[PDB]
Protein backbone atom coordinates (compact mmCIF):
# COMPACT_ATOMS: atom_id res chain seq x y z
CA UNK A 1 0.00 0.00 0.00
CA UNK A 2 2.89 2.30 -0.78
CA UNK A 3 2.20 5.54 -2.63
CA UNK A 4 4.04 7.08 -5.59
CA UNK A 5 5.67 10.60 -5.15
CA UNK A 6 6.83 12.83 -8.05
CA UNK A 7 10.32 13.46 -9.42
CA UNK A 8 11.90 15.92 -11.93
CA UNK A 9 10.35 19.36 -12.10
CA UNK A 10 12.38 21.42 -14.61
CA UNK A 11 11.11 25.02 -14.34
CA UNK A 12 11.01 26.89 -17.65
CA UNK A 13 10.72 30.64 -17.11
CA UNK A 14 8.83 32.71 -19.66
CA UNK A 15 10.26 36.20 -19.11
CA UNK A 16 9.72 37.33 -15.51
CA UNK A 17 5.92 37.29 -15.12
CA UNK A 18 4.76 33.80 -15.99
CA UNK A 19 6.16 30.29 -16.54
CA UNK A 20 5.26 26.65 -17.32
CA UNK A 21 6.31 24.17 -14.59
CA UNK A 22 5.97 20.38 -15.05
CA UNK A 23 5.64 17.34 -12.74
CA UNK A 24 6.32 13.86 -14.21
CA UNK A 25 5.24 11.03 -11.78
CA UNK A 26 1.57 11.44 -10.85
CA UNK A 27 -0.55 8.33 -10.49
CA UNK A 28 -3.94 7.73 -12.10
CA UNK A 29 -6.20 10.76 -12.04
CA UNK A 30 -4.00 12.62 -9.59
CA UNK A 31 -3.08 15.17 -12.23
CA UNK A 32 -6.60 16.54 -12.20
CA UNK A 33 -7.15 16.13 -8.48
CA UNK A 34 -4.09 18.29 -7.88
CA UNK A 35 -4.16 20.54 -10.95
CA UNK A 36 -7.81 21.43 -10.32
CA UNK A 37 -7.55 21.83 -6.55
CA UNK A 38 -4.69 24.25 -7.08
CA UNK A 39 -6.37 26.06 -9.97
CA UNK A 40 -9.35 26.52 -7.68
CA UNK A 41 -7.47 28.26 -4.87
CA UNK A 42 -5.15 30.17 -7.19
CA UNK A 43 -7.90 32.00 -9.08
CA UNK A 44 -10.10 32.53 -6.07
CA UNK A 45 -8.67 32.76 -2.56
CA UNK A 46 -5.28 34.46 -2.49
CA UNK A 47 -3.79 37.37 -0.56
CA UNK A 48 -3.81 40.52 -2.62
CA UNK A 49 -3.56 44.29 -2.67
CA UNK A 50 -5.62 45.90 -5.44
CA UNK B 1 11.51 -39.93 -41.87
CA UNK B 2 8.48 -39.85 -39.59
CA UNK B 3 7.81 -36.92 -37.28
CA UNK B 4 7.70 -37.64 -33.53
CA UNK B 5 5.43 -36.14 -30.87
CA UNK B 6 8.14 -36.99 -28.36
CA UNK B 7 8.87 -34.53 -25.56
CA UNK B 8 12.61 -34.41 -26.40
CA UNK B 9 13.14 -31.11 -28.22
CA UNK B 10 16.60 -29.80 -29.17
CA UNK B 11 17.57 -26.51 -27.52
CA UNK B 12 14.89 -25.93 -24.89
CA UNK B 13 15.27 -25.30 -21.17
CA UNK B 14 13.63 -27.00 -18.23
CA UNK B 15 11.20 -24.10 -17.86
CA UNK B 16 9.97 -24.70 -21.41
CA UNK B 17 9.50 -28.45 -21.04
CA UNK B 18 8.02 -27.98 -17.55
CA UNK B 19 4.43 -27.41 -18.72
CA UNK B 20 4.64 -30.63 -20.77
CA UNK B 21 4.06 -34.12 -19.44
CA UNK B 22 6.38 -37.03 -20.08
CA UNK B 23 4.70 -37.52 -23.45
CA UNK B 24 5.17 -33.94 -24.68
CA UNK B 25 1.59 -32.63 -24.43
CA UNK B 26 0.62 -29.73 -22.20
CA UNK B 27 -1.33 -30.77 -19.13
CA UNK B 28 -5.03 -30.09 -19.15
CA UNK B 29 -5.75 -26.90 -17.30
CA UNK B 30 -2.27 -25.43 -17.45
CA UNK B 31 -2.51 -21.70 -18.17
CA UNK B 32 -0.31 -20.60 -21.08
CA UNK B 33 0.77 -17.41 -22.77
CA UNK B 34 2.38 -16.52 -26.07
CA UNK B 35 5.28 -18.76 -26.96
CA UNK B 36 4.63 -21.65 -24.58
CA UNK B 37 4.94 -25.08 -26.17
CA UNK B 38 1.57 -26.79 -26.42
CA UNK B 39 2.75 -29.96 -28.23
CA UNK B 40 6.34 -31.10 -28.68
CA UNK B 41 7.01 -32.13 -32.27
CA UNK B 42 10.25 -32.90 -34.10
CA UNK B 43 10.85 -33.79 -37.73
CA UNK B 44 13.92 -35.49 -39.27
CA UNK B 45 16.27 -33.36 -41.35
CA UNK B 46 19.59 -35.09 -42.00
CA UNK B 47 23.13 -33.92 -42.85
CA UNK B 48 22.73 -30.25 -41.91
CA UNK B 49 25.90 -29.26 -43.86
CA UNK B 50 27.10 -26.50 -41.56
CA UNK C 1 0.64 -39.25 -44.85
CA UNK C 2 -0.45 -38.12 -41.36
CA UNK C 3 0.70 -40.44 -38.58
CA UNK C 4 -0.97 -38.67 -35.66
CA UNK C 5 -2.73 -35.40 -34.85
CA UNK C 6 -2.96 -33.47 -31.57
CA UNK C 7 -5.72 -30.90 -31.22
CA UNK C 8 -5.40 -28.50 -28.26
CA UNK C 9 -8.30 -26.33 -27.10
CA UNK C 10 -7.42 -22.97 -25.50
CA UNK C 11 -9.97 -20.77 -23.71
CA UNK C 12 -8.87 -17.13 -23.78
CA UNK C 13 -10.83 -14.59 -21.74
CA UNK C 14 -10.74 -11.14 -23.36
CA UNK C 15 -12.49 -8.25 -21.71
CA UNK C 16 -12.67 -4.96 -23.60
CA UNK C 17 -10.10 -2.54 -24.88
CA UNK C 18 -9.86 0.46 -27.21
CA UNK C 19 -10.55 -0.63 -30.76
CA UNK C 20 -13.51 -2.88 -30.18
CA UNK C 21 -16.68 -2.25 -32.17
CA UNK C 22 -19.83 -1.47 -30.21
CA UNK C 23 -23.35 -0.59 -31.28
CA UNK C 24 -26.93 -0.19 -30.07
CA UNK C 25 -29.92 -1.76 -31.74
CA UNK C 26 -30.58 1.49 -33.60
CA UNK C 27 -27.62 1.44 -35.98
CA UNK C 28 -25.16 3.58 -34.03
CA UNK C 29 -21.72 2.06 -34.33
CA UNK C 30 -18.72 2.91 -32.24
CA UNK C 31 -15.14 2.15 -31.36
CA UNK C 32 -14.12 2.41 -27.71
CA UNK C 33 -11.61 5.24 -27.53
CA UNK C 34 -10.39 5.57 -23.97
CA UNK C 35 -11.10 3.56 -20.85
CA UNK C 36 -11.73 6.33 -18.28
CA UNK C 37 -11.44 6.09 -14.49
CA UNK C 38 -14.55 6.22 -12.34
CA UNK C 39 -13.16 9.44 -10.89
CA UNK C 40 -13.52 11.36 -14.13
CA UNK C 41 -16.97 10.04 -14.96
CA UNK C 42 -19.87 12.51 -15.02
CA UNK C 43 -22.01 11.92 -11.93
CA UNK C 44 -25.38 13.15 -10.72
CA UNK C 45 -26.20 14.88 -7.45
CA UNK C 46 -26.70 11.47 -5.85
CA UNK C 47 -23.10 10.58 -6.74
CA UNK C 48 -23.67 7.61 -9.07
CA UNK C 49 -21.27 7.81 -12.05
CA UNK C 50 -22.24 7.02 -15.64
CA UNK D 1 -7.70 31.43 6.70
CA UNK D 2 -9.89 29.54 9.19
CA UNK D 3 -9.39 25.71 8.94
CA UNK D 4 -12.11 23.04 9.12
CA UNK D 5 -12.67 20.07 11.40
CA UNK D 6 -14.95 17.06 11.38
CA UNK D 7 -18.32 16.81 13.15
CA UNK D 8 -21.09 14.24 13.71
CA UNK D 9 -20.45 11.06 11.73
CA UNK D 10 -23.82 9.42 11.18
CA UNK D 11 -23.84 5.70 10.49
CA UNK D 12 -27.07 4.68 8.79
CA UNK D 13 -26.55 1.18 7.45
CA UNK D 14 -23.64 -1.24 7.61
CA UNK D 15 -23.23 -0.27 3.94
CA UNK D 16 -23.24 3.51 3.71
CA UNK D 17 -23.09 6.63 5.89
CA UNK D 18 -23.11 10.44 5.76
CA UNK D 19 -20.00 12.12 7.24
CA UNK D 20 -19.92 15.91 7.65
CA UNK D 21 -17.28 18.67 7.88
CA UNK D 22 -18.56 21.83 9.56
CA UNK D 23 -15.93 24.82 9.17
CA UNK D 24 -15.47 25.49 5.45
CA UNK D 25 -14.95 29.01 4.08
CA UNK D 26 -16.40 30.38 0.85
CA UNK D 27 -16.23 27.82 -1.92
CA UNK D 28 -13.93 25.52 0.04
CA UNK D 29 -16.74 23.00 0.27
CA UNK D 30 -16.41 22.34 -3.44
CA UNK D 31 -12.60 22.50 -3.53
CA UNK D 32 -12.44 19.62 -1.06
CA UNK D 33 -15.57 17.65 -1.93
CA UNK D 34 -14.38 17.10 -5.48
CA UNK D 35 -10.74 16.65 -4.45
CA UNK D 36 -11.92 14.23 -1.75
CA UNK D 37 -14.32 12.32 -4.01
CA UNK D 38 -11.36 11.70 -6.29
CA UNK D 39 -9.14 9.91 -3.80
CA UNK D 40 -12.10 8.22 -2.11
CA UNK D 41 -13.41 6.55 -5.24
CA UNK D 42 -9.97 5.55 -6.43
CA UNK D 43 -7.13 4.94 -3.99
CA UNK D 44 -8.30 3.25 -0.78
CA UNK D 45 -7.17 0.16 1.17
CA UNK D 46 -9.00 -3.06 0.43
CA UNK D 47 -8.59 -6.81 0.75
CA UNK D 48 -10.07 -8.91 -2.07
CA UNK D 49 -9.64 -12.64 -2.66
CA UNK D 50 -6.94 -13.38 -5.24
CA UNK D 51 -5.76 -17.01 -5.57
CA UNK D 52 -8.30 -19.80 -5.04
CA UNK D 53 -7.32 -23.50 -5.06
CA UNK D 54 -10.37 -25.76 -5.04
CA UNK D 55 -11.00 -29.48 -4.47
CA UNK D 56 -10.85 -31.33 -7.78
CA UNK D 57 -10.88 -28.43 -10.23
CA UNK D 58 -8.22 -28.20 -12.93
CA UNK D 59 -9.41 -24.91 -14.42
CA UNK D 60 -12.10 -22.27 -14.07
CA UNK D 61 -14.00 -23.70 -17.07
CA UNK D 62 -15.12 -27.04 -15.61
CA UNK D 63 -18.07 -28.09 -13.43
CA UNK D 64 -17.83 -29.84 -10.08
CA UNK D 65 -20.26 -32.74 -9.86
CA UNK D 66 -22.81 -31.94 -7.17
CA UNK D 67 -22.95 -28.12 -7.38
CA UNK D 68 -25.13 -26.20 -9.83
CA UNK D 69 -22.74 -23.23 -10.16
CA UNK D 70 -20.14 -23.32 -12.92
CA UNK D 71 -16.64 -22.93 -11.47
CA UNK D 72 -16.22 -19.69 -13.39
CA UNK D 73 -19.39 -18.38 -11.73
CA UNK D 74 -18.18 -19.41 -8.26
CA UNK D 75 -14.92 -17.52 -8.74
CA UNK D 76 -16.86 -14.37 -9.64
CA UNK D 77 -18.91 -14.75 -6.45
CA UNK D 78 -15.71 -14.73 -4.44
CA UNK D 79 -14.64 -11.41 -5.96
CA UNK D 80 -17.71 -10.01 -4.18
CA UNK D 81 -16.99 -11.46 -0.72
CA UNK D 82 -16.29 -8.63 1.69
CA UNK D 83 -13.82 -9.28 4.51
CA UNK D 84 -11.35 -7.35 6.65
CA UNK D 85 -8.03 -8.23 8.25
CA UNK D 86 -5.98 -6.56 10.99
CA UNK D 87 -2.36 -7.73 11.26
CA UNK D 88 -1.88 -9.83 8.12
CA UNK D 89 -1.30 -8.68 4.56
CA UNK D 90 -2.30 -12.10 3.25
CA UNK D 91 -4.31 -14.83 4.98
CA UNK D 92 -5.43 -18.14 3.45
CA UNK D 93 -8.97 -19.13 4.51
CA UNK D 94 -10.16 -22.74 4.46
CA UNK D 95 -13.81 -23.20 3.42
CA UNK D 96 -15.50 -26.57 3.95
CA UNK D 97 -19.16 -27.63 3.80
CA UNK D 98 -21.33 -30.42 2.42
CA UNK D 99 -24.90 -31.58 2.35
CA UNK D 100 -27.85 -30.26 0.38
CA UNK D 101 -28.22 -26.53 0.87
CA UNK D 102 -26.72 -23.10 0.32
CA UNK D 103 -23.06 -22.62 1.14
CA UNK D 104 -22.94 -19.11 2.59
CA UNK D 105 -20.06 -16.91 3.72
CA UNK D 106 -20.46 -17.88 7.38
CA UNK D 107 -19.46 -21.48 6.75
CA UNK D 108 -15.76 -20.61 6.50
CA UNK D 109 -13.16 -21.12 9.21
CA UNK D 110 -13.01 -18.15 11.58
CA UNK D 111 -9.61 -16.62 12.29
CA UNK D 112 -8.48 -14.12 14.88
CA UNK D 113 -8.58 -11.29 12.34
CA UNK D 114 -11.43 -12.63 10.17
CA UNK D 115 -14.58 -10.52 10.19
CA UNK D 116 -17.22 -11.50 7.62
CA UNK D 117 -19.45 -8.48 7.10
CA UNK D 118 -22.07 -10.43 5.10
CA UNK D 119 -22.40 -13.94 6.55
CA UNK D 120 -25.40 -14.55 4.29
CA UNK D 121 -23.40 -13.84 1.13
CA UNK D 122 -24.01 -16.79 -1.17
CA UNK D 123 -20.87 -18.54 -2.38
CA UNK D 124 -22.75 -21.37 -4.19
CA UNK D 125 -25.38 -24.04 -3.59
CA UNK D 126 -25.00 -27.78 -2.91
CA UNK D 127 -27.33 -30.16 -4.75
CA UNK D 128 -26.56 -33.64 -3.36
CA UNK D 129 -26.73 -35.31 0.06
CA UNK D 130 -23.08 -36.36 0.04
CA UNK D 131 -21.15 -33.80 -1.97
CA UNK D 132 -18.25 -31.94 -0.38
CA UNK D 133 -16.27 -28.89 -1.51
CA UNK D 134 -12.89 -27.92 -0.03
CA UNK D 135 -11.18 -24.69 -1.05
CA UNK D 136 -8.09 -22.74 0.00
CA UNK D 137 -9.08 -19.06 -0.32
CA UNK D 138 -6.02 -16.79 -0.37
CA UNK D 139 -7.07 -13.23 0.45
CA UNK D 140 -4.61 -10.39 0.27
CA UNK D 141 -4.79 -6.62 0.66
CA UNK D 142 -3.90 -3.84 -1.73
CA UNK D 143 -4.95 -0.82 -3.74
CA UNK D 144 -6.79 -0.21 -7.00
CA UNK D 145 -7.86 -2.67 -9.68
CA UNK D 146 -5.39 -5.41 -10.54
CA UNK D 147 -6.94 -7.71 -13.13
CA UNK D 148 -5.98 -11.36 -13.15
CA UNK D 149 -4.33 -10.87 -16.53
CA UNK D 150 -1.55 -8.57 -15.37
CA UNK D 151 -0.77 -11.01 -12.56
CA UNK D 152 0.89 -13.61 -14.81
CA UNK D 153 4.20 -11.86 -15.40
CA UNK D 154 6.09 -12.53 -12.18
CA UNK D 155 4.56 -16.04 -12.17
CA UNK D 156 7.86 -17.77 -11.24
CA UNK D 157 6.32 -21.24 -11.16
CA UNK D 158 2.75 -20.83 -9.91
CA UNK D 159 2.53 -24.50 -11.07
CA UNK D 160 -0.44 -25.30 -8.75
CA UNK D 161 -2.78 -25.71 -11.70
CA UNK D 162 -5.54 -26.05 -9.09
CA UNK D 163 -4.71 -22.54 -7.89
CA UNK D 164 -7.06 -20.46 -10.02
CA UNK D 165 -6.57 -16.70 -9.91
CA UNK D 166 -9.34 -14.11 -9.81
CA UNK D 167 -9.40 -10.39 -10.47
CA UNK D 168 -8.41 -8.00 -7.69
CA UNK D 169 -11.35 -5.80 -6.73
CA UNK D 170 -9.55 -3.91 -3.96
CA UNK D 171 -11.71 -0.99 -2.76
CA UNK D 172 -14.28 -0.33 -0.05
CA UNK D 173 -16.05 2.54 -1.82
CA UNK D 174 -19.05 2.04 -4.09
CA UNK D 175 -20.75 5.43 -4.54
CA UNK D 176 -19.52 8.80 -3.21
CA UNK D 177 -21.60 11.99 -3.29
CA UNK D 178 -20.81 15.38 -1.80
CA UNK D 179 -23.29 18.19 -1.13
CA UNK D 180 -22.26 21.62 0.17
CA UNK D 181 -24.98 23.30 2.22
CA UNK D 182 -24.51 26.69 3.82
CA UNK D 183 -23.66 26.17 7.49
CA UNK D 184 -24.57 29.07 9.79
CA UNK D 185 -22.38 29.22 12.87
CA UNK D 186 -23.83 31.64 15.42
CA UNK D 187 -21.34 34.39 14.55
CA UNK D 188 -19.64 34.50 11.14
CA UNK D 189 -20.38 36.12 7.81
CA UNK D 190 -21.07 33.07 5.65
CA UNK D 191 -19.66 29.59 6.12
CA UNK D 192 -20.37 26.33 4.36
CA UNK D 193 -20.79 22.69 5.34
CA UNK D 194 -19.75 19.48 3.61
CA UNK D 195 -22.14 16.53 3.44
CA UNK D 196 -20.28 13.55 1.99
CA UNK D 197 -22.71 10.70 1.35
CA UNK D 198 -20.65 7.59 0.58
CA UNK D 199 -21.53 3.94 0.07
CA UNK D 200 -19.41 1.02 1.18
CA UNK D 201 -19.23 -2.75 1.55
CA UNK D 202 -18.70 -2.29 5.27
CA UNK D 203 -15.02 -3.23 5.27
CA UNK D 204 -13.81 0.25 6.21
CA UNK D 205 -15.09 2.64 8.88
CA UNK D 206 -15.95 6.20 7.78
CA UNK D 207 -13.49 8.10 9.99
CA UNK D 208 -10.62 5.78 9.05
CA UNK D 209 -11.27 6.21 5.33
CA UNK D 210 -11.49 10.00 5.17
CA UNK D 211 -8.21 10.27 7.08
CA UNK D 212 -6.08 8.12 4.81
CA UNK D 213 -7.71 9.84 1.85
CA UNK D 214 -6.69 13.30 3.08
CA UNK D 215 -3.44 11.75 4.32
CA UNK D 216 -2.33 10.83 0.79
CA UNK D 217 -3.58 14.27 -0.28
CA UNK D 218 -1.15 16.29 1.83
CA UNK D 219 1.49 13.64 1.21
CA UNK D 220 1.39 14.45 -2.50
CA UNK D 221 1.48 18.15 -1.77
CA UNK D 222 4.82 17.59 -0.05
CA UNK D 223 6.96 18.09 -3.15
CA UNK D 224 4.54 20.80 -4.34
CA UNK D 225 5.31 23.19 -1.49
CA UNK D 226 8.77 23.64 -3.05
CA UNK D 227 10.68 22.75 -6.22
Amino acid sequence: TEFLKPRLVDIEQVSSTHAKVTLEPLERGFGHTLGNALRRILLSSMPGCA
Amino acid sequence: GPEEITADIPNVGEAALSKLDESGIVYIGAEVTGGDILVGKVTPKGETQL
Amino acid sequence: GVLKIVKVYLAVKRRIQPGDKMAGRHGNKGVISKINPIEDMPYDENGTPV
Amino acid sequence: FLKPRLVDIEQVSSTHAKVTLEPLERGFGHTLGNALRRILLSSMPGCAVTEVEIDGVLHEYSTKEGVQEDILEILLNLKGLAVRVQGKDEVILTLNKSGIGPVTAADITHDGDVEIVKPQHVICHLTDENASISMRIKVQRGRGYVPASTRIHSEEDERPIGRLLVDACYSPVERIAYNVEAARVEQRTDLDKLVIEMETNGTIDPEEAIRRAATILAEQLEAFVDL
